[PDB]
């Protein structure tokens, strides 16, 4: 429901007035939007940090003769995957998204029944598995959502981030 | 919907096209109604005084005012710290090993050159005037005045001088302090950006734009008196 | 000089201590009437008839 | 009128040999057979076809933005005038086209709505709107303009993959004598 | 097609230069005929737009 | 014709005095505040008009130069001179011979 | 809370009598003073052993050509960090100390609300959650606080603790 999310040092923080309805129904949907951009941007920054560390796989990615080292770091990488690879992301992720295993039905308290193993679950600590850990993942997303808007704009004006760090880090 | 305070909207004397979200309210001296996006509708309590105190109030600012006061007061000392090494002497360095680490006029690079024992002793003093502020936040409690290192004229705060200033002139000073606090923060951002945009200090920029640069300046006066 | 292209044309510090002191010393006489007296807008067609 | 009974106009008028607006004949009760969907889904294919046909004329006429489309070495002239023009583009370019299409699609211009958006055809944000009598015509004009482009762009799809580009289709034999 | 469109554009603007200030300086005939001049003002700018496309297309043909 | 129409408008069909229903555009000629506000509006538009040339020379298509190197040509003014002693040394120069 | 840190062999151990007086406050003060000294000393000896075992990171720490391998073990290390590194320690560790993550008020019965997941167990084990684990962490600090007095005063004579284990181990 409500009573989750932001927290010290903000608490309920809707300062421009986008949700001040007094209606849970609009606030419900924008929460699960934030969970989803939470979950995606988190695996994209750690995807970015592991791609930028030079952590690659060995071998060719196809019979194009593109190694995993050939695919450049940064924004170009997803763009110059071969097209038939990008269909197979779509075929698998799209099944994984809209109906199987993750079902995002309608934005519904996506609970997905993947609750850790022992850890961090009901009939144990009250404070933790919800009202804290459910709050951190969202705020983890809040860090990583801002991490990509950075990262894209860091890549937009300069080359890639490892080529942003050997030369200048100061502003334009 | 706790930030619904954009429902009633007091005039933003700052922005005559926009509005102020009614928590500004004209209580505090610095208020002229500037809140183009928010942070006024929500306050935050002092988290460093409590895990219990991490949560905040609904109308009491007190802490955005301090962060406006502390950043503004440091910035006022900072703008002299950029400007005054260029106008005056630059402290001959012969006490410890290392000669003329001080002599650099660029304040970003003179930061790195000057020995780590020197800025540590700045950091220790700039520490010591602030654990003092931790105790003054604890002792004054919820009676807290957002300035107040116990320096002022009343109470026997410390009061060295002829600080005889009347409560009307006291309201002027807190306003004059605050207006320079808001003005110096943009100044330090100016000085920090000009020291990156050119590797020189201020007196090597403003004192360079008043020179008739050598390739434009005329040769001289070679006319004879006969 | 003579097309040295000077600013308010001038080739010595000695005439800088002639421009500023002769403006100022016939300025301080002007101040001695009009010091310590401000404000008092009038909103008329060129009255400014205060003394 | 909002969207109902628009676009039925002579020499034909109303069209159901099939049964798909008769609501009980064919493909019925399977899935998403709401007529107001199909009412809309005609219009958007019409709108995309109208920009497809008109935009294709401006492409084939040689009207081109001057410069380079990327900094990996494609100028605007190096994109062919024809069907493989969406091929010869950077793929990261085609990411960006589809993305801003999707931004319109998730938020800005309708793509949840079963009717049309707010735009109200004139120029700008002023949006000179039509009032009563003329509007029943011109909303159905947009439908008939939509359908003619839907037949027109696919006609074209059949043309040059089986033939040659519109510049050689207008520099060689085309159907009649002329 | 450009020459015919600007020929119509001059002949509309003759009626505009004449009949508008005769209807502006009339204290009665503005509020009544404003929807007759709105139709022609909107038509007039909508002809400027349709003649700017014509030069725009038929230069870079 | 846009500027011609609105000039014929406010000279024939308009409020004869603006300060009845438009206090933002009305004035007294003696309101020292309001007459400076109309200055300060118009100074900004002359200011934005002057950068509009600076956008034209630096960025949008450049500006013709006869001192252009190797012949007179349209070129981009990449590095203008913003030293005020150079710039205001034109204004405080003499108006006579060779100063100019 | 009171009965903590006083398990065998020494029991309650105020030998000189500085908590001979009364109050919770100066026992509150000296406890979280002791705990934070505990927490810092424990990572500093584990920071010592992982440095001195030759576990480093390849690559320069800055533009200097100062690698992590070029930074020697021991007390030359923290001093020969470049200054802008230490001022970014004081920024982050600073924000982490006072402000982000780790609240420090007066020693507030420092709870910090995190710990693990199924682990903190009140409602499960009232003598495992506190009074044993909360007692050992104090003492592991009490070892490690006596480890760094050790760590300095050993290294004050020439070989350090990798160097001190190739030559002499005997006293002066
Ligand atoms: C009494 C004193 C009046 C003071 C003003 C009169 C001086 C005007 C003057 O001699 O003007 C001459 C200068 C023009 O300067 C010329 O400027 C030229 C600039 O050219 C140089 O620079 C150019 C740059 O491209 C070219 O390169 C050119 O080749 C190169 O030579 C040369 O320098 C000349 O030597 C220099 O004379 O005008 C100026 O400075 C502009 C001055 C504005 C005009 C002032 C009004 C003029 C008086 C009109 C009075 C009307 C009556 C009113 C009373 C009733
Ligand atoms: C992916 C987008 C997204 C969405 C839909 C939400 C949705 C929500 N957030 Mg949230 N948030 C996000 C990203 C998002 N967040 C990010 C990235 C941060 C880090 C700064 C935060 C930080 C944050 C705090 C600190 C709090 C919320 C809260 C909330 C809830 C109240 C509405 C609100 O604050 O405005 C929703 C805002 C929008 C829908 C914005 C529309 C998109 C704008 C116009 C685009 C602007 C782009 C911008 C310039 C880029 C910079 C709501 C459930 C409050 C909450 O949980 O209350 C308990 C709260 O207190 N958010
Ligand atoms: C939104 C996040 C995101 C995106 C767009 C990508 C996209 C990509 N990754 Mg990547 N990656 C991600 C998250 C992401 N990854 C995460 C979270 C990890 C850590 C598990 C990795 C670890 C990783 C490695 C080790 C490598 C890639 C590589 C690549 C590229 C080739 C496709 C591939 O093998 O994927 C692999 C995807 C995964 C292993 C995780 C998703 C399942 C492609 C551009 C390869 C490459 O050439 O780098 C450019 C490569 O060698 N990724
Ligand atoms: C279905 C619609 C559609 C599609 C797929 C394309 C696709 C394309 N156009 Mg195109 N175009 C369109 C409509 C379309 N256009 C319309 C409506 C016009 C008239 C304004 C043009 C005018 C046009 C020109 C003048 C140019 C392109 C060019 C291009 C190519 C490069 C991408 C680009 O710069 O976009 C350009 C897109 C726009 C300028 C906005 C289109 C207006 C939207 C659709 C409404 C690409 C194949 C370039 C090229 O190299 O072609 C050979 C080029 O120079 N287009
Ligand atoms: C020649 C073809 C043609 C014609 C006759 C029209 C006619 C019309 N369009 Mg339009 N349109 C066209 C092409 C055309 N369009 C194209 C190519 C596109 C795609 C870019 C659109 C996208 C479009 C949108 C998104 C909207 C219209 C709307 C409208 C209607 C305004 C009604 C109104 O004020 O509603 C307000 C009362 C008007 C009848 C509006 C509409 O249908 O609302 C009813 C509207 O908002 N048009
Ligand atoms: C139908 C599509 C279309 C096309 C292809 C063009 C094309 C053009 N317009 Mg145009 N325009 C259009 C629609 C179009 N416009 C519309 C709808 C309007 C608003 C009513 C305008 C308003 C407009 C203005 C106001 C101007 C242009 C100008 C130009 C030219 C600028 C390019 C240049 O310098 O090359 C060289 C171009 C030429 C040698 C011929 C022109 C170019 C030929 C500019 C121009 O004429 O610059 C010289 C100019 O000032 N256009
Ligand atoms: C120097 C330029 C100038 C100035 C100061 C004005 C000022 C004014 N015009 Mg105006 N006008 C102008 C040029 C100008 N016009 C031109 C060039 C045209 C022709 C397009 C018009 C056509 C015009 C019309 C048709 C009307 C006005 C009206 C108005 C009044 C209200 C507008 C308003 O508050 O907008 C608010 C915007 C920002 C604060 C105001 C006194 C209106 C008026 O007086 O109502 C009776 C009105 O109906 N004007
Ligand atoms: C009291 C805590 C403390 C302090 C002051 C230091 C100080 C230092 N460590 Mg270190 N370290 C610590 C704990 C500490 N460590 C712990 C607990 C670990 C195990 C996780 C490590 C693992 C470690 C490695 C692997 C390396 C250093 C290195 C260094 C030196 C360079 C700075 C740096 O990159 O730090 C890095 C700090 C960390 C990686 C861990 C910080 C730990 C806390 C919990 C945060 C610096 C003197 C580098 C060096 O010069 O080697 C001699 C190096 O390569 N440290
Ligand atoms: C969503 C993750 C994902 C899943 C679940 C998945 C499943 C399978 C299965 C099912 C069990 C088979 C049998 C299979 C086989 C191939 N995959 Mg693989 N695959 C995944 C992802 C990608 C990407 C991202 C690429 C890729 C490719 C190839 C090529 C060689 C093509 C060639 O050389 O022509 C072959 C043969 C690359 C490619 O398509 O190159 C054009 C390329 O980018 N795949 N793949
Ligand atoms: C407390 C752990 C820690 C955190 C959380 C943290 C976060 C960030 C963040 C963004 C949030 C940025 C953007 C950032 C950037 C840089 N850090 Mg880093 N940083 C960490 C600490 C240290 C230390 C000890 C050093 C260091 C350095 C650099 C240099 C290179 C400067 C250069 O070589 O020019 C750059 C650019 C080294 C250094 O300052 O070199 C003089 C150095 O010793 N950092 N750092």
């Amino acid at each position: 429901e409500n009573e989750l999310g932001a927290q010290p040092p903000l608490g309920f923080f809707d300062p421009l007035g986008l949700v001040e309805d007094g209606n849970q129904a609009k606030f419900d949907r924008l929460r699960y939007v934030e969970l989803k951009h939470g979950r995606i941007s988190m695996l994209a920054v750690v995807g970015y940090l592991i791609e930028k560390a030079g952590i690659r796989l060995p071998g060719n990615i196809s019979y194009d003769g593109t190694t995993f080292a050939d695919i450049p770091d940064g924004f170009a990488a997803l763009s110059k995957i071969p097209d038939a690879g990008l269909f197979q992301l779509f075929a698998f992720i799209g099944f994984l998204e809209v109906f199987v295993m993750k079902d995002i039905t309608g934005g519904e308290f996506v609970g997905d029944f993947r609750n850790g193993f022992i850890d961090f679950g009901w009939d144990s600590f009250d404070e933790e598995t919800k009202l804290k850990k459910r709050a951190i993942e969202l705020n983890q997303g809040r860090a990583a959502m801002m991490g990509i808007l950075a990262l894209m704009v860091h890549e937009k004006l300069i080359p890639l981030g490892y080529d942003a760090d050997l030369p200048i880090i100061g502003h334009l | 919907p706790s930030a619904d305070a954009w429902a009633n909207s007091v005039e933003s004397k700052a922005l005559p096209f926009a509005r102020a979200p009614a928590t500004l309210d004209g209580t505090m001296l610095g208020d002229f109604g500037f809140d183009p996006l928010g942070f006024s509708t929500v306050p935050v309590g002092p988290w460093f005084t409590g895990i219990q105190g991490r949560n905040g109030e609904i109308g009491n600012l007190k802490w955005y005012r301090e962060a406006e006061l502390i950043h503004g007061r440091i910035a006022q000392v900072a703008v002299v710290g950029f400007i005054a090494p260029g106008l005056f002497g630059t402290l001959p360095g012969n006490e410890w090993t290392g000669v003329d680490a001080y002599s650099n006029l660029n304040p970003l690079e003179a930061f790195s050159q000057v020995p780590g024992l020197a800025i540590l002793q700045i950091f220790l003093f700039m520490s010591y005037l602030e654990i003092r502020r931790i105790n003054i936040i604890k002792e004054e409690g919820e009676n807290y005045m957002p300035g107040d290192l116990r320096i002022g004229q009343g109470e026997g705060r410390w009061n060295p001088f002829g600080l005889d200033y009347s409560p009307e002139a006291y309201e002027e000073k807190r306003l004059q302090e605050l207006k320079h606090c808001r003005l110096a923060m943009i100044g330090v951002f100016g000085l920090w950006a000009q020291a990156q945009a050119s590797g020189v200090g201020v007196t090597e920029q403003i004192g360079a734009a008043l020179t008739t640069p050598d390739y434009y300046a005329k040769a001289g006066y070679f006319l004879p008196e006969g | 000089n003579a097309r040295f292209a000077n600013g308010k044309p001038q080739s010595i510090e000695a005439k800088y201590i002639m421009r500023s002191p002769a403006e100022w010393d016939r300025f301080m006489r002007f101040m001695d009437r009009y010091a310590e007296a401000n404000g008092l807008g009038f909103s008329s067609x060129x009255x400014x008839x205060x003394x | 009128a909002f969207e109902d009974e628009l676009g039925a106009q002579p020499p034909l008028g109303f069209f159901d040999p099939l049964g798909l607006v008769x609501x009980x004949x064919x493909x019925x009760d399977g899935d998403q057979e709401k007529f107001d969907r199909l009412r809309y889904v005609e219009i958007k294919h019409g709108r995309i076809s109208m920009l497809a046909v008109v935009g294709y004329l401006v492409q084939e006429a040689g009207v081109r933005l001057p410069g380079t489309i990327d900094y990996s070495g494609k100028t605007f002239a190096e994109i062919p005038n024809g069907f493989a023009a969406f091929k010869e583009i950077p793929a990261g370019g085609l990411v960006q086209l589809l993305f801003f299409i999707g931004v319109l699609e998730s938020s800005v211009m309708r793509d949840l709505t079963x009717x049309x958006x707010x735009x109200x055809x004139x120029x700008x944000x002023x949006x000179x709107t039509f009032d009563e009598e003329t509007q029943f015509k011109k909303r159905a004009i947009e439908l008939n303009q939509g359908r003619a482009a839907q037949m027109g762009i696919l006609a074209l799809m059949v043309h040059e993959q089986l033939g040659v580009s519109l510049l050689p289709x207008x520099x060689x034999x085309x159907x009649x004598x002329x | 097609m450009i020459t015919a469109l600007t020929a119509l554009f001059v002949l509309v603007s003759l009626a505009l230069v004449v009949t508008v200030p005769v209807a502006l300086a009339t204290p009665g005939e503005w509020e009544t005929s404003k929807d007759q001049f709105n139709k022609i003002f909107q038509l007039w700018v909508g002809l400027v737009v349709a003649i700017a496309t014509a030069d725009g297309i038929s230069t870079a043909i | 014709a846009i500027l011609g129409f609105g000039g014929i408008y406010h000279s024939l069909l308009g409020p004869d005095t603006l300060e009845e229903s438009f206090p933002f555009f009305g004035y007294d000629w003696r309101d020292k505040n309001k007459m400076t506000t109309i200055l300060g509006i118009h100074l900004c538009l002359l200011g934005l008009g002057s950068f509009l040339l600076v956008i034209k020379a630096m960025y949008l298509g450049g500006v013709y130069d006869t001192w252009a190197p190797g012949g007179g040509d349209v070129r981009y003014i990449t590095t203008p001179t913003l030293n005020p002693i150079v710039i205001f040394g034109y204004v405080f120069r003499s108006p006579f011979g060779g100063d100019g």
